[PDB]
């Protein structure tokens, strides 16, 4: 069919469980080879957190290109890259950070 | 009394006398700062010796353009550096971004991510301009540990 | 005309004779739109077949290009199609310039110049980077442009030039650079665009 | 048009070999190239220090912004935006109210050395010659603050480098 | 309705049909002075002057009619050498404004000159100046800057209402002022300034304040006065400070409201 | 003309009970000398012959774009787009 | 004597002549209402019967190519490849693909 991209529908859903497996297994590599950070299991849990958002599943040429990018970014600690505890970090450090409700947020003004 | 105050000068003088600049390579600044080493206008064993080396280098010159991929990079340097550092922002991209600015990249002011002493203006910072950051430095060294 | 005008159409006929010769073959397959103006020739080329139209002009008995050397792409949110891969190709033996361009929206994936042209791969990695354009069976898809931790892809029109994550404080943590803040400077939006019309027979019909 | 790099075996039989194995068994190129250094020890070195001796200079070059006046006082920037849609590092700022009455010069016009790259281009598109770049090289400072140009006031202040700007605009209409 | 081709695209038009009125059905604007759109059809310029298929004269497109089916070309020969002569003669007697002007940009005249006008040179020595014309809260007037046409005379007789403004002279003398020393009444006349296409007539609540270069337009309906919609504010850096009529179709007919426009 | 301790240059306000300004208190703010435009109006106004006068600065070596002064009214006396010099007759 | 280039230049006549013939029969297999056959064949034929007249001289050479033997080796080394290519892919004899939407000028 058109277009292709890498699989077709039922096939894509299991290209993100072969993934899910390669940076589960990472997290704990990536405290002794890199640095202590903050936790071993508070950095599981910030994996569970990401694809949360990324869960919609509507069409496989959406979840194709995820898995590419999954490959990537999640791929820069795997083959030893530089970062330095700047680069790869997906948690705010210094967020405020703001929340969403008519009296947190009005009383602050914005927007 | 008079012999505290005299030796202090002392120690200020041999900062005065020579300067270790590290030589960095990330702008159209870093040919202009190889003009510094080009005869016509020398800092050249008046202070400035192009050695550099990470660790036993006293100054830092942030060249130009920084960018969000140099900017964990660059910091790791000034935390090699002994505790007596002078950092500067030769060039208009050092200062805060003389051009892009507004750009994704490119980081603004460099005091984000490292501080800076002495400030340099120009946009190719030419070698007369270029000397005054030098001599700055060592007028601007005036009094260190009073107690 | 002494000052005024560059350069009088001489080859432009003699160009004219590639606008045929190509269309000649006649495949819905590759040729589709053949576009000849300033000394250039510009053809877009159909999603399908990328690969066998490159595999054409390399060697060849009639033209020997070989060089597909620079390559770019054009972000346009006019047209249903967004991307259009624009491929610049240079003769060493014929001494002639050739465009290769393709016409797709190209979200979902686009096939690989790499088996024709070796440097081809260092400038799919921009594609990718910038654009957000994969290309199937790459060997080595990595980004150089952008950087490590950086979301989204850097040059599309639909997110604005100073970004999401851009601006890089130190402050209270004593190693960990800082990435979630994203006020910036104001770039001042110019709103200069003249009335009338710039130049004639350029004017579409609505 | 072809020049050719490659000698194409400069050595052929007998006297050819010799010479070029004497090179290469001993050195005598080396202390050849040793002769290079040696009569370019004794010529005189092009040396300036700063602090007394000054470098060679041009009448028309760019350095910090000053904004010139007429010579029967009245501020020469008339208030346009003209300067600040050409910058291409969009450092100058300018809003514009009416002073007092009659007159239409100025308010806000700041100019940010944290931007600015240096064109002339705000010299070029000037229409009445307010931005006239100088011949400047000392500007030093310890904070961004210090550095950025404020509301004309540190430009007006520009009368030290005027003198010089006035000598140098006599070079420059009827360009060169 | 006949049918006229004008650069051999064939357009079909009414019977009683202007020529400028036949060519935005072509898509094609040609340079005007005069107005269109609810001003009263007028020459006295002959910029908009165009040359037909067969003919020794070119007739101007806001008085002359299609009526037959007659060839027109906007991009002709004739009307090129006409275009970049007119323009000269309009900047013969001009009093050289454009960095202290008020308008830049937004100036119609300002644009002709770049997109059909002669650039290299213009012929031309001594400029006659014209005294300023009283006015009394809004647009600060000058006479030297206008041109000397038949747009906001006849906006005071037919738009507006009352009358004011008309003829004094005879050659370049003639002033588009009142003559009488009288302030200008308010009504619906505070959207005069922003009919006249040179920086004459221009504001004088915003004047100088921010040019037409770097401003944020944005569209909103205006909240003093009812039945308002559609006008342009400008924002140019936190606070607005012009704000413009926007074109309507029913709401209003291209006129803001003289407490909206101040 | 100053207020309180800081100096009006060029129609500028200092502070509203002291506030805004707290940078400028151990370095000495700037201050531009006669921008009052006193010098504007120390100039002598010119007479002139012609209905109307064409203006200059000093040729085409000084930055002045040549405009027309019309002069018509006895009362208030025409001044230059550029310059602050006045004509009379 | 030997090319500037990586590839050997090596005195060998008739090596071109192989090559060339070669080519026109893998043409003659699937293509044969395509305009690529009719094409090609015929800047074929005109080259070959330069070689057949001009006995090992540089002016035969110089004819098309002008960078000897070496350079006019490697046009007919990777024609061989351009026309199983070109057969196995079918583009040239078929042609059914579907149109682009309508939109072109910017
Ligand atoms: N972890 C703990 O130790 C702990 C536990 C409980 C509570 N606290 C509270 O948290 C605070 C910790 O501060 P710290 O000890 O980290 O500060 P610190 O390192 O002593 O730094 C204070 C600075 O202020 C200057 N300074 C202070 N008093 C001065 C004087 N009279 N004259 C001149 N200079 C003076 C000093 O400069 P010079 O050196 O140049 O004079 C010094 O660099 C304390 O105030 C304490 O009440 C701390
Ligand atoms: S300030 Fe100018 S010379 Fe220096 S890095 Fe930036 S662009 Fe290059
Ligand atoms: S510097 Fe010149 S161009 Fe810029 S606002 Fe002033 S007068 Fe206009
Ligand atoms: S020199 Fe260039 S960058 Fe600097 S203010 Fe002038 S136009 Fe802007
Ligand atoms: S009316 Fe228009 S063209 Fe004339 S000076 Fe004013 S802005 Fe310039
Ligand atoms: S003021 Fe404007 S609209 Fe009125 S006559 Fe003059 S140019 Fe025409
Ligand atoms: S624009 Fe038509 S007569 Fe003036
Ligand atoms: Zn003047």
């Amino acid at each position: 069919v058109k277009p292709i991209f890498s699989r077709d529908m039922n096939e894509a859903k299991r290209r993100v469980r072969e993934l899910y497996r390669a940076w589960y297994r990472e997290v704990p590599n990536t405290v002794h080879l890199f640095q202590l950070d903050i936790s071993v299991k508070q950095g599981r849990d910030k994996v569970r957190e990401m694809f949360k958002k990324n869960a919609h599943i509507t069409d496989p040429r959406v979840v194709d290109l995820l898995v590419i990018k999954g490959k990537m970014e999640l791929e820069e600690t795997i083959k030893v890259w530089k970062q330095r505890t700047h680069v790869m970090r997906f948690f705010h450090e210094t967020e405020a950070p703001r929340p969403k409700d008519f009296l947190s947020k009005f009383y602050v003004g914005h927007d | 009394e008079y012999v505290v105050a005299k030796l202090d000068d002392l120690i200020n003088w041999a900062r005065r006398s020579s300067l270790w600049p590290m030589t960095f390579g990330l702008a159209c600044c870093a040919v202009e700062m190889m003009h510094m080493a080009a005869p016509r206008y020398d800092m050249d064993r008046f202070g400035v010796v192009f050695r550099a080396s990470p660790r036993q280098s006293d100054v830092m010159i942030v060249a130009g353009t920084l960018t969000n991929k140099m900017a964990p990079a660059l910091r790791k340097v000034y935390d090699q550096m002994p505790e007596p550092r002078y950092v500067v922002s030769m060039g208009s991209c050092a200062n805060g971004g003389g051009y892009y600015h507004y750009s994704y990249s490119v980081v603004r002011g460099c005091d984000r991510i490292v501080p800076v002493d002495i400030y340099v203006p120009g946009c190719p910072p030419t070698a007369e301009a270029l000397l005054y950051g030098i001599l700055q430095l060592q007028k601007k060294i005036k009094r260190e540990k009073r107690l | 005309r002494p000052t005024v005008r560059p350069r009088n159409d001489v080859a432009h006929k003699q160009l004219s004779a590639f606008g045929e010769y190509v269309a000649e073959i006649l495949p819905k397959y590759v040729q589709q739109v053949q576009v000849s103006c300033f000394n250039e020739l510009e053809i877009c080329i159909h999603p399908d077949g990328v690969i066998p139209v490159l595999t054409f002009l390399r060697d060849h008995s009639n033209a020997q290009f070989k060089s597909l050397a620079d390559l770019t792409a054009v972000d346009i949110p006019t047209r249903q199609n967004r991307f259009e891969i624009v491929y610049n190709l240079l003769s060493l033996r014929f001494n002639s310039r050739i465009r290769v361009k393709t016409y797709t929206d190209e979200l979902t994936p686009i096939e690989s110049s790499v088996p024709v042209y070796k440097a081809a791969n260092w400038y799919e990695r921009e594609i990718w980077d910038m654009f957000g354009v994969f290309f199937a069976n790459h060997p080595d898809l990595r980004r150089i442009l952008t950087d490590y931790g950086f979301e989204g892809h850097p040059f599309r029109k639909d997110f604005p030039l100073s970004g999401y994550v851009e601006l890089r404080y130190d402050d209270e943590v004593k190693r960990v650079v800082a990435e979630p803040v994203e006020l910036a400077q104001e770039f001042r939006k110019f709103d200069l665009n003249s009335p009338w019309e710039a130049f004639p027979a350029y004017r579409q019909p609505p | 048009t072809y020049k050719y790099v490659n000698l194409r075996e400069p050595s052929m039989d007998m006297k050819s070999v010799t010479d070029r194995a004497a090179q290469t068994l001993l050195w005598t190129e080396l202390i050849r190239g040793l002769g290079m250094t040696l009569s370019y020890l004794f010529r005189e070195p092009a040396t300036i220090n700063y602090p007394f001796e000054k470098g060679p200079l041009s009448p028309r070059f760019r350095g910090e912004h000053a904004l010139r006046r007429y010579p029967s006082g009245e501020e020469r920037c008339i208030a346009c935006k003209l300067c600040e849609a050409v910058c291409p590092a969009q450092a100058i700022t300018i809003e514009a109210e009416p002073r007092a009455d009659g007159s239409r010069r100025t308010t806000r016009y700041d100019i940010d050395m944290t931007k600015c790259i240096y064109c002339g281009f705000c010299q070029e598109a000037c229409p009445v010659d307010a931005i006239v770049e100088g011949p400047n090289f000392e500007f030093s400072t310890e904070t961004h603050e210090e550095l950025l140009y404020n509301k004309e006031k540190l430009l007006n202040n520009g009368d030290k480098w005027e003198a010089e700007i006035a000598a140098n605009i006599q070079a420059d209409y009827l360009y060169r | 309705l006949i049918e006229v081709f004008v650069d051999g695209q064939s357009v079909m038009v009414e019977p009683g049909t202007t020529v400028l009125q036949a060519c935005e059905k072509v898509g094609m604007q040609i340079p005007r002075f005069c107005y269109h759109e609810r001003l009263s059809v007028a020459g006295n310029c002959r910029m908009c002057l165009v040359e037909i298929e067969k003919a020794p004269k070119v007739v101007a497109a806001c008085a002359m009619p299609v009526m037959k089916g007659w060839n027109i070309l906007t991009n002709s020969e004739k009307t090129k050498k006409a275009r970049e002569g007119v323009m000269e003669f309009l900047l013969a007697n001009h009093p050289l404004d454009c960095p202290i002007c008020d308008q830049g940009g937004e100036c119609d005249l300002q644009d002709q000159s770049m997109m059909f006008g002669s650039d290299r040179s213009r012929f031309l020595e001594g400029k006659r100046a014209v005294e300023d014309k009283n006015i009394g809260p809004l647009v600060k007037t000058i006479m030297t800057r206008c041109i000397q046409c038949t747009r906001c005379i006849r906006f005071a007789s037919e738009i507006a209402g009352v009358d004011d403004l008309g003829t004094t002279g005879r050659g370049n003398d003639m002033q588009v002022g009142t003559y009488i020393e009288k302030m200008f009444m308010s009504e619906l006349s505070g959207n005069i300034i922003d009919i006249c296409p040179v920086g004459a007539l221009t504001x004088x609540x915003x004047x100088x304040x921010x040019x037409x270069x770097x401003x944020x337009x944005x569209x909103x309906x205006x909240x003093x006065x009812x039945x308002x919609x559609x006008x342009x504010x400008x924002x140019x850096x936190x606070x607005x400070x012009x704000x413009x009529x926007x074109x309507x179709x029913x709401x209003x007919x291209x006129x803001x409201x003289x407490x909206x426009x101040x | 003309x100053x207020x309180x301790x800081x100096x009006x240059x060029x129609x500028x306000x200092x502070x509203x009970x002291x506030x805004x300004x707290x940078x400028x208190x151990x370095x000495x703010x700037x201050x531009x000398x006669x921008x009052x435009x006193x010098x504007x109006x120390x100039x002598x106004x010119x007479x002139x012959x012609x209905x109307x006068x064409x203006c200059d600065g000093g040729g085409g070596a000084l930055g002045h774009p040549r405009v027309y002064i019309n002069l018509d009214k006895e009362t208030k006396t025409g001044t230059c787009g550029y310059c602050g010099l006045q004509f009379r007759q | 004597t030997g090319l500037v280039g990586l590839a050997v230049c090596e005195t060998p006549h008739e090596r071109l002549k192989i090559l060339y013939t070669k080519i026109l029969d893998v043409l003659g297999h699937i293509p044969k209402n395509a305009a690529y056959r009719k094409y090609t064949e015929q800047i074929t034929n005109e080259k070959l019967s330069m070689v057949k007249a001009e006995p090992d001289v540089k002016k035969l050479e110089e004819r098309l190519q002008g960078g000897q033997i070496e350079e006019v080796i490697l046009q007919a080394e990777n024609e061989l490849s351009l026309a199983r290519k070109m057969i196995q892919w079918k583009p040239w004899e078929p042609l059914v693909e579907e149109p682009p939407a309508s939109q072109w000028k910017w």
